[PDB]
DNA sequence: TTAGGGTTAG
């Protein structure tokens, strides 16, 4: 995707013999990280890093719903809360790869 | 632990607290003899009253709509 | 052998 086939060969003669000498390194793009990829046990503790760091009581018991409850009724409130990730977000955009058993 | 069927059992009215304040409440008895069928037999597990009384408690607790109980929800720890 | 169905008064 980033630098499909097609190109013009590499012709050493050019290369060498020119005068206006232009070659794979004579002016060049930048880039900055695409895709890099993670050990699985790394992916996972970013996960599970971000969820508690995020956790966030009063974030999910907005007034004036709440200041109204019991308190075992508050607690079942708050007893599951999923969230949902999506890495080709991140900056690198984490590739996953693995083996399936 | 196990299931019974307490044959004629005798339900009786009460009225009255220790100290003889009035209260409404309900006795229950089992006479002496077994004239007229008064009595008592172990139920089996594997009967199909048995799997009635089940399903029936079955409701009795999901879709209970009872008040709270275990306030102390640190105690449980599922399968600690 | 007993018991050989029918209301306690608890």
């Amino acid at each position: 995707l980033l630098a499909p086939p097609g190109s013009p060969v590499r012709n050493a003669h050019n290369e060498i013999l020119e005068e206006p000498h232009h070659c794979p390194l004579q002016k060049y793009t930048r880039l900055q990280t695409p895709s890099s990829f993670p050990t699985l046990a790394t992916l996972k503790e970013e996960g599970q890093r971000k969820a508690w760091a995020s956790f966030d009581p009063k974030a999910l018991l907005p007034l004036p719903e709440a200041s109204y409850l019991p308190s075992c009724q508050l607690n079942r409130r708050l007893a599951w809360s999923w969230l949902c990730l999506l890495p080709s977000a991140f900056c690198p955009a984490q590739v996953l790869l693995g083996v399936l058993v | 632990g196990s299931f019974l069927r307490i044959y004629s059992l005798h339900t009786k009215l009460q009225s009255m607290n220790s100290e003889n304040q009035t209260m409404l409440s309900l006795e229950f008895h089992l006479h002496g003899g077994t004239s007229y069928g008064r009595g008592i037999r172990v139920l089996p597990e594997s009967n199909s009253d048995v799997d009635q009384l089940k399903k029936d408690l079955e409701s009795a607790n999901l879709t209970a709509n009872q008040h709270s109980d275990v306030i102390c929800q640190s105690e449980p720890d599922d399968s600690f």
